[PDB]
RNA sequence: AAAAGGGUUGUGAUUUUAAUAGCUUCUUAGGAGAA
RNA sequence: UUCUCCUAAGAAGCUAUUAAAAUCACAAC
């Protein structure tokens, strides 16, 4: 039999019992992921291969195991070429065994190349399954997880088994892969060491390597003088990078012999600088990565190199003990007495940074030095007690008091008069469309520590370096139209000086006290001081007493006065210019009254073809945010400063922002904890940085959507060329191509138009391109969030709309409707009626319950009520009239009360206009 | 409008309990808070009424804190 | 702003000027009348503005004192208002279980613990007098919060354990009322 | 005010005009006297208006000076409070062990986080449930942070003292969790 | 009761001030008319 | 030389609007 003879030859001299998978001599059909760059296509995409025959090996018990034999049928010149290269490479242990033989297929002679003991799947399959997460790819991910003993098959019957938030145990499941990944890394370096010595020039791609780490596919390679060969590895490492942190390979480095069975390394407790160990790790794993790596970002040349080196540092820092990542302290003398003060920071991201203006001996302390020494946590933590808190997994530094504090939240007050009036009018009946949903929920003493423990979701994350470096330029294209720079202290504007100054300054007064005490010279001296030295600060957590639809507690972070002053002085000129602009993508500072909403909606609709609307939500947004994207947002904001600040000043400003906002010391209940990362509530820049992060996420989704598409099926030649140039710009080019950045920005603005405000976004997109795969959609956002943020975006929360006459389903908690006004049609926003009725019924202070004073309070609530009149639902319309009639009743009661008490009537009657409708109608007419 | 009345009465009852220094006992305060939030979230009336019965039993147990006979008259 | 001291002169000057123009009198007389009208009107407007200022100040004073007095009145009496409102709403609810527990508490039959929601959980109650026992209790069963319970243990003020049979009208003086009862939910 | 000399000159003109009107002098004399009187009135009004302007300017300057004095007083008070807090914290800390560890360091710098671990004399542990207590703090002495600690009396969530004999599996529902245990560092 | 109460934008009402604008007052010069 | 009329400048008083500060309240991420 011909098939049996072919199988017998395929078996060769090995003792491998082979199983004839496929059918006889026929080529097998498989669907697999490939990284590819040809003269006509360039992609990282799933393909149907149909190129080789495959057989399986069975154990001594004749059951099947994960070990395959693959034989390829191809041209004779390729046969000789691969034979020569393999004969060169034979000595390396990282190369799979190859055989070459000729066989009678057509009656004539055909050559075959065979390789042995391959796994079912390659590294590219694992990377694609994790990076492009969806249920179809889940079917492959399950097989990969089951085959290598990560988990048993029943595990996938759990609800939400994939969810990082609802099923944190999944993080334990992935870690088992990590060691198998690490062996893949070392093998790769070994392979390069052979390829250079043999004298070979070739590119490495993920698809060539199996899950045991062995390599094949020599056909692409060409020869060169021995000792001068080069590997090209950019795409391989860049694609692999997120998986490295997701699976946590370098955890194996933690142990003494690097054996997972040996005990942990016990470092010197006082050690704080690990530069040699970082260099050793980089040289071991990333030997042939051809770009200069700086362990300490202070040396870096520019913001892109800062991003590159911080991306490496975040991976490397996980190995080192948690106690070393903190501010460094030193002893100094003042007037003969010893102080302990801070002198530097050790960042997981930015390495070891030292201050430049330290004094070992001093005679006196000025006001600025007193502020600096009181602000930083060195004294409080050194004097305080030792704390071991079992309520949180987060690291805890010290306890400042002998007693811990438990803080409750009280319920809201009931405005019975308005409720009785509404019930008399006829609201709140069973079966009504309007009902109470927003309340003042109470909290027990455990609220603050639980909401802090919510920070546990933040995990280390290593981003795709090249993709991120392209996306940051695309975002800078979005932001480039504003102006910014530094200003002197006299120019800055403060909204409210009766707000808290943070810890410990709140002990002595509000911010007004510190703004009064310091002359402009002191503030400018402090701001100039921050440009040369790092100032750590303490942040306080507060519980917010406010109406909500959900019963979970909400905390907000107050930042110390020094950080607030210097951050205001640094960022305010750019932030005010962002607020001033109209018609931009970032829509902060635009009002909804006087026709603003219609203008915004008309702006977002501009010039798209075949349009649809869609919007999404980031779960756990502020807690989950990776540190790298916050650094990127800070650098994007710093880019405007290039005219006025040298590189060193900007690096020290970034270090200050990292020490104060990103990973500072958080004071909760009288105890100090370390914040693992993420956004803080009081940055003085929080909303704009959130907008930058939002735009970056959308652009990354678009890039993934365009690159994943099979380039053979795209009909438009222009889009094929754009995809080819996109792959070239990302993985196979070094310096920034400004022309292609402008071209991609124009493509995005034409086909995919956004409207952004913090973590809320609306986008109008070309449905035909979205269906073909040339622009992003909800699926790509889900995958991008899953691998980058480490959160699963519940699709039920997202929304999409097909009819533009109905507008967005939700923006800033407003619903949109189309109405006639004159002979024109306009868009109007209206709120959820439950919110308005609850704001009427429940108040946060007792005095508010009395209506007569609160007449002015009700008028504002009537304004938001006005659009509800346009609604076709009668129950919604009744609310506004209810508010007007309550205003009328309140005025009557006030007149009666004053007539009774003082016996003299009032002499001003402006309030008469308030209960009549026309005034409220003025609020939304575009006339002025 | 029974259910809305029940929820408003839960708000008023928890405010009355809070003014009565119930917070000093953390265990009892936690139970009261759980009852209050559960009544606010509830969707069908009989569950709200039973939870209200427990929450009112909390107030009634405090002998001499409120003159029930004087208040109800 | 009316009937002010300068109003009469202004009104009479305007009337005289209007009569003069109606007659067609001498131009110089008309101009003299018009200038007298203008000076009278200037004085009238000046004192009117002063009266406006006085009115505004009085209005502001009255409004501020009303606000302060009523804020103090609302703030001082919060506790009694809260309790009265609570019991008013409780009566308005008109539920059998709430009324049962409230009326029992009014008679002194208060519970010692939170009334449990679930089967076979433990409740403890105080019984002031044999009459309330006769009303609430029947043999081995107890009726409370519109629910049926099963008696577990009866105790006395001196912690003596009392058997259910002992509680009778004739024997009642012997016991040191009030009694404590423990029950489970059926 | 009537004491102004320009008002006095205006008053002399006013008396002249009133006498002329009472006597019934001719219109031409009345016109010339009227223009003289109106010159006097213009002088009086101009001086009064400039007096108003000067007085309000003086009031504004005085208010600015008063505000500055209050600001200086506040600055002095804040400086005193800051100095007192800093020196109290200086006196509180244990100099001997901190000096020993800082002298041991390679560069004189040490991480902040290790200072409470090494030097602190008193420890606090917050425990949410009985299993955690049994694991972490069973007994009157326990080892943490590579050191041996002996126990001082415990307080509950109500900050009332709990005896160590009470903390047991059967009794656990009665207590008001979490529990706060405090401890001192053993000499060895 | 103590304690503590963040960043950013928009909106309404009240009081104060400044600058334009309109009007009244009456002082000064020039032109015209009449004697 | 004297009277009447107009134009122009200065100084006061009233009023309409626009724009800046302070206080209270409302809404959104
Ligand atoms: N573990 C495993 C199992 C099966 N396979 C299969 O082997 C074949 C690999 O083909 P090749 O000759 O190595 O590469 P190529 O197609 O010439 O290269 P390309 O142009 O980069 O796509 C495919 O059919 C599957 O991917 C495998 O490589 N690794
Ligand atoms: N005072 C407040 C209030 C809000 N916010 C902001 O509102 C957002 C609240 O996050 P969210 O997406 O509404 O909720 P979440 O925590 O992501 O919850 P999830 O969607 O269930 O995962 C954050 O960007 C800030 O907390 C601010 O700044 N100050
Ligand atoms: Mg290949
Ligand atoms: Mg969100
Ligand atoms: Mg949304
Ligand atoms: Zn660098
Ligand atoms: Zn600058």
């Amino acid at each position: 039999a011909d098939a049996q003879s072919f199988l017998n030859r395929v078996c060769g001299v090995s003792a491998a019992r082979l199983t004839p998978c496929g059918t006889g001599t026929s080529t097998d059909v498989v669907y697999r992921a490939f990284d590819i760059y040809n003269d006509k296509v360039a992609g990282f995409a799933k393909f149907l291969k149909t190129n080789c025959c495959r057989f399986q090996e069975k154990d001594e018990d004749d059951n099947l195991i994960d070990s395959y034999f693959v034989v390829k049928r191809h041209t004779f010149s390729n046969y000789q070429h691969e034979e020569t290269i393999y004969n060169l490479l034979k000595d390396c242990p990282a190369v799979a065994k190859h055989d070459f033989f000729k066989f009678r297929i057509d009656g004539d002679m055909v050559p075959h190349i065979s390789r042995q003991r391959l796994t079912k799947y390659t590294m590219a399959d694992l990377v694609y399954a994790l990076r492009h997460f969806d249920e179809g790819n889940c079917d492959t991910l399950k097989e990969i997880l089951v085959t290598y003993n990560c988990c048993d098959d029943d595990y996938f019957n759990k609800k939400d088994w994939y969810d990082f938030v609802e099923n944190p145990d999944i993080l334990r499941v992935y870690a088992n892969l990590g060691e198998r990944v690490r062996q893949a890394l070392l093998k790769t370096v070994q392979f390069c060491d052979a390829m250079r010595n043999a004298g070979i020039v070739g590119v490495l791609t993920l698809d060539n390597q199996d899950l045991n780490g062995n390599w094949y596919d020599f056909g692409d390679f060409i020869q060169t003088t021995p000792g001068s060969g080069v590997p090209v590895v950019d795409s391989y490492y860049s694609l692999l990078m997120p998986i490295l942190t997701l699976t946590r390979a370098l955890t194996a480095e933690s142990h003494v012999d690097t054996d997972l069975t040996k005990p942990y390394i016990k470092w010197d407790l006082l050690k704080y600088d690990f530069t040699e160990e970082r260099l050793k790790l980089f040289d071991r794993y990333f030997k042939y990565w051809d770009q200069t790596y700086h362990p300490n970002c202070v040396n870096c040349l520019d913001d892109r190199c800062i991003l590159h080196c911080a991306n490496f540092n975040v991976l490397f820092s996980t190995v080192f003990p948690p106690t070393s990542f903190g501010p460094l302290v030193r002893k100094i003398f003042v007037d003969g007495v010893p102080f302990v003060v801070s002198t530097g920071y050790h960042f997981r991201e930015l390495g070891v940074v030292h201050n430049q203006d330290v004094n070992l001996h001093s005679s006196r302390l000025s006001f600025k030095e007193l502020l600096v020494y009181a602000a930083d946590p060195a004294m409080h933590a050194a004097s305080g007690n030792l704390l071991l808190d079992k309520r949180t997994t987060c690291f805890s530094v010290a306890a400042l008091t002998n007693n811990v504090a438990f803080q409750t939240v009280k319920p809201g007050n009931f405005n019975k008069d308005f409720y009785d009036f509404a019930v008399s009018k006829g609201f709140f009946k069973e079966g009504s469309s309007v009902e109470l949903k927003h309340f003042f929920f109470a909290q027990d003493g455990n609220a603050a520590i639980s909401d802090y423990d919510y920070y546990r979701y933040n995990l280390p994350t290593m981003c795709d370096i090249r993709q991120l470096l392209f996306v940051v330029e695309v975002v800078d294209k979005y932001f480039d139209c504003y102006d910014g720079g530094c200003i002197n202290a006299n120019q800055v504007i403060v909204n409210n000086l009766d707000k808290s100054a943070g810890f410990p300054f709140n002990k002595w007064g509000k911010a007004r006290l510190y703004y009064d005490s310091m002359s402009y010279e002191d503030q400018d001296a402090l701001f100039a001081y921050t440009k040369r030295n790092v100032i750590p600060t303490i942040t306080q957590m507060n519980l917010k007493y406010a109406i909500s639809a959900k019963n979970r507690a909400r905390t907000v972070a107050g930042v110390s006065i020094c950080s607030t002053m210097t951050n205001r002085q640094f960022h305010q000129k750019l932030l005010k210019s962002i607020a001033a602009t109209r018609g931009a993508t970032v829509v902060i500072g635009t009002s909804k009254f006087y026709g603003g909403w219609h203008n915004m909606l008309k702006t977002v609709y501009s010039d798209v073809e075949n349009p649809h609307l869609m919007g999404w939500d980031y779960p756990k947004c502020d807690r989950a945010m990776p540190n790298m994207l916050r650094i990127m947002a800070s650098l994007v904001l710093a880019r405007k400063h290039t005219t006025c600040c040298s590189l060193s000043h900007r690096f020290y400003r970034l270090a200050n922002e990292c020490a104060q906002v990103l990973s500072e010391m958080v004071m909760c209940g009288g105890s100090l904890y370390v914040k693992p990362g993420g956004t803080s509530s009081g940055d003085a820049t929080t909303a704009y940085a959130n907008s930058v992060f939002n735009i970056c996420q959308a652009v990354t989704a678009n890039v993934n959507a365009l690159l994943s598409t099979d380039g053979n099926k795209i009909a438009d030649k222009y889009v094929r060329n754009l995809q080819h140039r996109l792959y070239e710009c990302l993985y196979r080019n070094r310096d920034v191509d400004t022309d292609f950045v402008n071209e991609f920005y124009a493509y995005l603005r034409k086909h995919f138009s956004m409207m952004i405000l913090s973590d809320d976004a609306v986008v109008c997109f070309n449905s035909t391109y979205a269906s073909q795969g040339l622009v992003a959609s909800i699926k790509n956002f889900k995958s991008v969030l899953y691998y980058q943020n480490n959160v699963f975006m519940s699709e039920a929360k997202c929304w999409t709309e097909t009819d533009l006459t109905k507008g967005p389903h939700e923006f800033c908690s407003q619903h949109t409707m189309l109405v006639k006004q004159g002979d024109d049609y306009v868009y109007l926003p209206y709120p959820d009626p439950s919110r308005i009725l609850g704001a009427g019924c429940f108040v946060d202070d007792i005095v508010k319950t009395d209506g007569t004073l609160m007449i002015e309070r009700f008028v504002s609530l009537a304004i938001d009520a006005y659009p509800l009149t346009k609604h076709p639902n009668q129950e919604y319309a009744d609310v506004f009239h209810l508010y007007l009639q309550y205003i009328r009743k309140l005025h009557d009661e006030l007149t009666g009360h004053m007539l009774d008490m003082y016996s003299v009537m009032l002499t001003n009657d402006n309030t008469s206009r308030y209960w009549e409708p026309e005034f409220y109608e003025a609020m939304y007419t575009p006339h002025t | 409008s029974k259910m809305s009345d029940v929820k408003c009465t839960s708000v008023v009852l928890l405010s009355v309990l809070q003014q009565l220094r119930v917070e000093s006992s953390s265990k009892l305060w936690a139970q009261c808070v759980q009852l209050h939030n559960d009544i606010l979230l509830a969707k069908d009336t009989t569950e709200a009424f039973e939870k209200m019965v427990s929450l009112l039993s909390v107030l009634l147990s405090m002998q001499g804190a409120v003159d029930i006979n004087k208040l109800c008259e | 702003f009316s009937s002010l001291p300068s109003y009469a002169a202004f009104a009479t000057a305007q009337e005289a000027y209007e009569q003069a123009v109606a007659n067609g009198d001498s131009e110089v007389v008309l101009k003299k009348l018009k200038k007298s009208l203008n000076v009278a009107k200037s004085e009238f407007d000046r004192d009117a503005a002063m009266q406006r200022k006085l009115e505004k100040m009085a209005d502001q004073a009255m409004t501020q004192m009303y606000k302060q007095a009523r804020s103090e009145d609302k703030r001082a009496k919060v506790t009694s208002a809260m309790q009265t409102m609570l019991f008013t709403m409780l009566r308005k609810l008109d539920n059998d279980a709430l009324n049962n527990i409230i009326n029992n508490a009014r008679d002194g039959c208060v519970p010692l613990n939170i009334i449990p929601l679930t089967t076979a959980a433990k409740l403890m109650v105080v019984i002031p007098d044999y009459n309330t026992y006769k009303n609430t209790c029947d043999g081995t069963t107890f009726t409370y919060a519109s629910a049926l319970w099963e008696i577990q243990q009866v105790v006395d003020a001196d912690s003596k354990i009392v058997q259910l049979s002992e509680i009778s009208m004739d024997n009642s003086p012997n016991l040191a009322w009030p009694l404590i009862v423990t029950a489970l939910r059926a």
